[PDB]
């Protein structure tokens, strides 16, 4: 597993060289903003089944196929693996925002992700767009200033939306 | 067509037959065959 | 917590033995296991389905 | 699903061994029994809109805290699809007896049951409610091993949904 | 995968070394190996051909270092139950 | 694994439909002959010994060249491991005739049988051969009269036919 | 762990001869009964769910130190693993009763549960108080008439108490 | 011994859970069986000697050759222990009969059948063909559903000596 | 196929290290016993035919009711198959004589052998009474330590069969 | 696995024969000389560390690449991981000349070892340099007349020298 | 597990000091006469069926209560259990008797069997009788003075009795 620290090590090994001073520098503001960070990934964990919730809503509204017999979130069964799939998807993407890296992401959640979708035939377009509505609904909780000190904090909103989308485009 | 009379009738039926039963076959096949194959030879005679 | 259970097969685990046949090598019959309070249940009702016979269990 | 064929199909394979006379007597069992259930399930289809809607009114009425504006049975779609529940409901029972075995009740609303109403915060009461009432009229609809047929399957329903 | 989502890694590694199967061919002292190479009972005939694909040789291993990653190798197999070619074996027996 | 039962909820649930009447009416047949059918599985269990000792028999006669020294059937090992083989199958399609449909038969034996052969190294038309062999010796022991009622069961003897033949085809 | 027939049949191997004929008519008794027997079996597993729930709220009144906190019912895993034992101690009840032999339940969890209860400390006069009153609300249960054709079990009822009784006794 | 009472129990316990529709169909179906498969027990019980003495001399007449001198069948003592091996048997067949499941068969012949014969040098056809008389004798000395409850019972003690 | 070499090396292997004193002895017992087990084998090869011959006439002598008509030692086939399994035998007797182990009666023989026995109804008493025969004329074709050798692998596969 | 002796019965059996006279001649004069295969064995086994640290030293000399950050042994982690592959296949290439056959090597050594390397990256030019460095370095060890009694034990040179080959063809 | 020199070691390591050369004149004679040893081991193995076959006769001719129904060998299966018991006995003593050391008989076999056969209740003296009636055929067969050549060997036989006996013992 990689965060940014490690990453940042990893390619200073490649060349076998030490840590610059911009390395260092850059390794220093993301630990001075990782207060920030933290109050985004608690964002994230405390709201999830809201988010989840949200999302199986809306998107069961905009394609009703998929619950429908012959829909493939049709039975309880299908429908519970669908709900459990976008918790475990969020959870990762949690797991990425605390880390600063996407690498735990690819390496668990969408190692092999799409090929497992196809040959379930789970619509991957509409895995991507569960996707999206739980990004949207992340980003009302995350942008939510009640309980934390106001602050400017929209390094991590584009961060957590690249883990999001990045998601979305690994699915679909 | 005298060769495969004389092996016909010249001699017994019985050694006829078993040497007919020992005869190579043509799928040259060793007891490890289909083992060596897959690759599973070792995996296979490892002692428990 | 941690408990001691010491178990004896009389023969309802030598029957299902002698059904399946021995299948892993043959071994004595009374012996203690070590089982974590989480993994208590689970053991004791293997244990009891396999035929086996606790004669006592022990807290520790 | 996991019939009574399915079951004795899967206990001969696992132990690796043709089906033996137990086996045969159990398919046997259930061969002769089929009548009983298929009548039952002929029974239950014909009068499944009187039984859903006369379901869905008996949750009304024991929870008549959920018509109210800002709670689940607010709304005509809410309306609709607890009609449509109970129809999935009262027609994987029809499977059941039809099958001879649970396997399409546990398959189809059983497994997952729990996490999809806690996800979407239904209360298997009401779903309970609505099953005792059409098991209150399967005695009207169903007579003789029929009724005890469909019984064990409206009741097995219950018992997941408790 | 529904195991460890509900109860943890350490409660899927249970499920396998509590498993009956485990039981009844390790059991408590035998170290395992690999059985699928032999026909066992209750096996998909499928099982035989994955274990093939998964084992990779005596010098083979089941590393993380490997270029791409570690990468699983039976998705579509499990799923589809085969190679989804079978019916075109049988057309296939039959005439040409 | 499905019976004809379960198929036909199946499609009904795929459809989205309770059993129409002549679905019912179907399955109140097959539930009718289940004796017969029953009778016919007792066939093939009773008499699975003589079955596939009549048809190993055959099989070595007509291709000799599996049993001489080299043959894929030679030592003692791999010529038992044809006759589980043949048991296997035998007992696959007794399962396939108990349940009245051949899923069981293809999903947990034919699937990969032909491809396991092949790694292995085993002449599937060979294998076809024993099972063609194997539908020969069990008709005659299906069809034989004695210790059941006489009655008509020319559509179990069918179906018992087509399913010994996808094996054979499945295999080959 | 043996059924009826099977101790029967236990008896008749030990002294080595065949089965005696008043015997064979105590079976052939059992077997009449035998549907009687399943109602009453298929009324314990139907119900089991409610007579937990009565017979949990009957005990925690009658014992309230059980619920206070240093209690053995107390917190949600300790009382979660109360519900459990009477849960686990009803389905060998029922599997006793089906069987009609005493011994499927001594020889399923009543030779170690004494033991277990011993080394957690968990007072055994309170789940054989638990028992009993299981018991209570079983022939409650049992004695429901409703969709069932009238008549006299009293055999039935009196085995299912002794059963209780035995698990009730082997615990204290 | 592992019964369909029994096997339903068992199944039941190793999922942790009731007895369910399909495990209470096999219990009803096995305890509606008994009283053929009983009638069948009586009858295979008043006529055990004439049966044991029968299908001993079926050994002695398809196998001419194990009473001759310096072979097995040769003396009192082993054919007195033919008889008492075919008499037991027939009365784990009446057992398994009783108990309407093959555990007796299993557990009290078939499990070390091989083994021991393997180690006594006792042919395993011997005993395939008394079994086989007394499959004709009682197809015979039963009529209904109690000659194949029989009949049954006897071709699994052959499949398993086979 | 298991001899002292491949024991030895997959001793030395399992446990993941080279070959120390006690494999290298092992393997030079291996390396002396080498001479009189392959003249042994030298010597059963030159007599084959004899051997062959006299192991069925022997087979045929204990067993008289095999080769009338009607069961398995009947036919010019039958024969045949019998001298073919009794040169089996031998082959694989000197090939573990040669490989200084029982691997190559294991690998080709022994595995396998009674499930292919009893499904084709082949008694291996016979083949005990042809493998005695052998051991009888390997007695006086082979002196000293050849005989030894022979011996014990003959009996291996005696052993085997019974 | 197999030696030259299980070798020749395997070749004869696909033959159906007996050993011939002079294929016994040829493994008894194996045996006679194996007692110089005993010593080279020896030889190979007692001076394996010898052997892995020369060709070590050497093959990171001639190959300054492999040990430098990026390298394919630079960590002490990949470095010992080299140093247990050369281990390996000197253990195996020691096997394989006490056998007599490079069976050992096809079938264990370098089974999935090509595809092994191909997959992590490993050079597999460097890694058959590394073998023929061993070869070179056991060469001085097995042709070295010292401590044993002094014969022609050219073929046991050659021998050795292609098992060392055979592994380094197959890696490369 | 050991054998004599182990033995011998072990003692010569608890003492501290070299082994004397009373002991190496000790073990250079038991290495000399381990042909002998060898001669008895495979005379042993050679004939373990028969041993055990005549055993089985005389103690079921004896012991005739056991054959009987209720005896501890009626049940078939428990007949099996018998002679996998002797064959075990038999090839454990045959173990010793090649290390001429008795541990390897006991601390892997007869450490735990009186236990094992108390809690299934088992006859341990009828057990042991056996292990005796073993004894003698197994002396009969070692004294056969054919197959090898003529020579004293009344250690081996003192040895084997001795095994036999401590088994016996441990037994009952
Ligand atoms: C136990 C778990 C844990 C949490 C949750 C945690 C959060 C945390 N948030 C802090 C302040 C803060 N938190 C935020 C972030 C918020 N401000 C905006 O409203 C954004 C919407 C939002 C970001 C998602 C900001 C901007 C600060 C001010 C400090 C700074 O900007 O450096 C601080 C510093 C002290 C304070 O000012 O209260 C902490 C320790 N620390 C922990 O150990
Ligand atoms: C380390 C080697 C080892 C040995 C030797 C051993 C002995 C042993 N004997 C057993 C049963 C048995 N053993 C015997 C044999 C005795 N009873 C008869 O009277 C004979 C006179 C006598 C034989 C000489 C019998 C009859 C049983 C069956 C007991 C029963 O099922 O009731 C069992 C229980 C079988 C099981 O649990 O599946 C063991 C473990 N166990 C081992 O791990
Ligand atoms: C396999 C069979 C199956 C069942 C049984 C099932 C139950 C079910 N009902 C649902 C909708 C619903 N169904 C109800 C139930 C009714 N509403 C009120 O009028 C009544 C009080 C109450 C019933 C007594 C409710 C409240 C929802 C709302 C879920 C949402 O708003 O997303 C949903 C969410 C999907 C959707 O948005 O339509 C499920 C999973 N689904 C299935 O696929
Ligand atoms: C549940 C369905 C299923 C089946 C049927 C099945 C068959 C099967 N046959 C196998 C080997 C074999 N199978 C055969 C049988 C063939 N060769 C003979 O010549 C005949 C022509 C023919 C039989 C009529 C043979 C000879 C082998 C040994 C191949 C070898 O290892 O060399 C193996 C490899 C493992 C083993 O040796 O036991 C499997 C898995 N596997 C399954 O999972
Ligand atoms: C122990 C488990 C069990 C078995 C095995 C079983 C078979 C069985 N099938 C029966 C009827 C029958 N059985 C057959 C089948 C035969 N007829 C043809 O000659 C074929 C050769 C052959 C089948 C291929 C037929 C045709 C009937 C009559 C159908 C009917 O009852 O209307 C009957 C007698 C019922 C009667 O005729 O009144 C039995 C006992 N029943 C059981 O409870
Ligand atoms: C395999 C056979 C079997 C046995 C032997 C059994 C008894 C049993 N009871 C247990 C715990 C328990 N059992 C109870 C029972 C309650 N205490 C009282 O208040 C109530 C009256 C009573 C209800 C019957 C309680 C409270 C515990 C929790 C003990 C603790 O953690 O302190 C445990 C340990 C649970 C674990 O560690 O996972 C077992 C094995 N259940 C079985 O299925
Ligand atoms: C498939 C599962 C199953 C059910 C649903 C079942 C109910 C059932 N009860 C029956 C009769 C009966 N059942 C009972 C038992 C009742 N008497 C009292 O009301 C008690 C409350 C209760 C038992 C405790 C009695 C007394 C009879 C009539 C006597 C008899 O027919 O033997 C019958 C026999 C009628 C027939 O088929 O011809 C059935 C099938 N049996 C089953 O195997
Ligand atoms: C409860 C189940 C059970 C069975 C089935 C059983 C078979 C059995 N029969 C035996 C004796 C025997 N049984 C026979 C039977 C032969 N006599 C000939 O007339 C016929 C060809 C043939 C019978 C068809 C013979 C010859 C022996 C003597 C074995 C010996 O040589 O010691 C023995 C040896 C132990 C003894 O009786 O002292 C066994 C184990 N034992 C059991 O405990
Ligand atoms: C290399 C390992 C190996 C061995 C040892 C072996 C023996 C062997 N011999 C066989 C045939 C046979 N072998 C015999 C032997 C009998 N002939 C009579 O004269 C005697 C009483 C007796 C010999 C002493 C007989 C009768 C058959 C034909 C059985 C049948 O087809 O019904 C068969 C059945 C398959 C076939 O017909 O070819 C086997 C497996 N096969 C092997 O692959
Ligand atoms: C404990 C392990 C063990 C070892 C190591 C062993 C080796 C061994 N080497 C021997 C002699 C010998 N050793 C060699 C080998 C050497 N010749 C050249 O110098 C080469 C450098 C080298 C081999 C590559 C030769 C040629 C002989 C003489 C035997 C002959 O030429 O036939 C001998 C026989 C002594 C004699 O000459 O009478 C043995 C037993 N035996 C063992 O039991
Ligand atoms: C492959 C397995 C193997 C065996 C079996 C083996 C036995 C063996 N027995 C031998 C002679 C002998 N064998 C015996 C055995 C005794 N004779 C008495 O009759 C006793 C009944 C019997 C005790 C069991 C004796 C005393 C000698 C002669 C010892 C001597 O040469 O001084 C010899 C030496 C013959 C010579 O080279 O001159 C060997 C190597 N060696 C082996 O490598």
């Amino acid at each position: 597993m990689n965060d940014v620290f490690t990453r940042a090590i990893a390619q200073a090994d490649l060349k076998g060289s030490f840590l610059l001073e911009s390395d260092l520098d850059k390794l220093a503001s993301f630990a001075k903003e990782g207060v920030k960070r933290l109050d985004a990934v608690a964002a994230l964990t405390n709201n999830a089944p809201a988010i989840i919730s949200d999302a199986a809503h809306k998107l069961f509204a905009e394609q009703q196929e998929l619950i429908q017999p012959g829909g493939n979130a049709y039975p309880h069964r299908r429908m519970a693996a669908c709900l459990r799939d976008m918790e475990i998807i969020l959870r990762y993407v949690s797991y990425a925002l605390l880390a600063g890296d996407a690498s735990v992401l690819d390496d668990r959640c969408l190692n092999g992700l799409r090929e497992t979708y196809n040959a379930l035939g789970t619509p991957t377009q509409s895995v991507a767009r569960a996707v999206q509505l739980m990004k949207d609904a992340a980003m009302v909780h995350l942008k939510s200033t009640a309980n934390v000190t106001v602050g400017d904090c929209s390094s991590l909103y584009s961060e957590a939306a690249t883990y999001f989308d990045k998601a979305a485009a690994s699915i679909a | 067509f005298l060769n495969m009379a004389k092996d016909l009738t010249s001699v017994s039926r019985a050694e006829w037959l078993a040497k007919s039963y020992t005869q190579p076959s043509r799928y040259q096949q060793t007891e490890t065959f289909g083992q060596e194959r897959i690759g599973a030879v070792g995996a296979i005679e490892t002692p428990r | 917590r941690i408990y001691k259970i010491t178990v004896s097969e009389a023969g309802a685990y030598a029957t299902n033995k002698h059904r399946t046949g021995y299948r892993a090598p043959i071994r004595q019959s009374n012996y203690t296991l070590t089982v974590p309070y989480d993994r208590f249940l689970p053991e004791m009702i293997r244990l009891h389905q396999s035929g086996a016979k606790i004669v006592n269990v022990t807290s520790v | 699903s996991r019939t009574v064929i399915t079951e004795v199909i899967a206990t001969a394979d696992s132990q690796g061994r043709f089906l033996n006379s137990t086996e045969l007597q159990a398919a046997f069992g259930r061969f002769e029994r089929a009548v009983p259930a298929i009548e039952a399930a002929r029974a239950l289809t014909k009068n499944q809109d009187a039984l859903v809607k006369g379901a869905v009114q008996a949750v009304f009425k024991k929870f008549p805290y959920v018509t109210q504006p800002g709670e689940k049975g607010y709304g005509d779609s809410n309306q609709a699809k607890c009609a449509r529940d109970i129809g999935y409901y009262l027609r994987f029972i029809t499977y059941s007896l039809v099958a001879s075995g649970t396997g399409p009740l546990d398959d189809y609303v059983i497994a997952g049951l729990r996490e999809v109403n806690r996800a979407f915060n239904l209360n298997p009461l009401w779903y309970i409610e609505a099953l005792n009432y059409i098991k209150g009229e399967t005695g009207k609809l169903l007579s003789g091993q029929s009724k005890t047929e469909a019984l064990l399957y409206i009741d097995h329903a219950i018992n997941a949904l408790s | 995968l529904d195991l460890w989502n509900t109860q943890g890694y350490d409660a899927e590694i249970d499920s396998y070394v509590d498993s009956e199967e485990y039981l009844d061919f390790f059991g408590e002292d035998t170290v395992p190996y690999f059985r699928g190479f032999k026909y066992q009972t209750g096996q998909s005939a499928e099982g035989f051909n994955r274990l093939v694909r998964l084992y990779d040789g005596w010098a083979g291993s089941d590393t993380d270092r490997n270029v791409g990653g570690q990468v699983a190798r039976l998705t579509a197999n499990l799923t589809r139950g085969g190679s989804g070619l079978e019916p075109f074996i049988v057309m296939a027996n039959s005439r040409r």
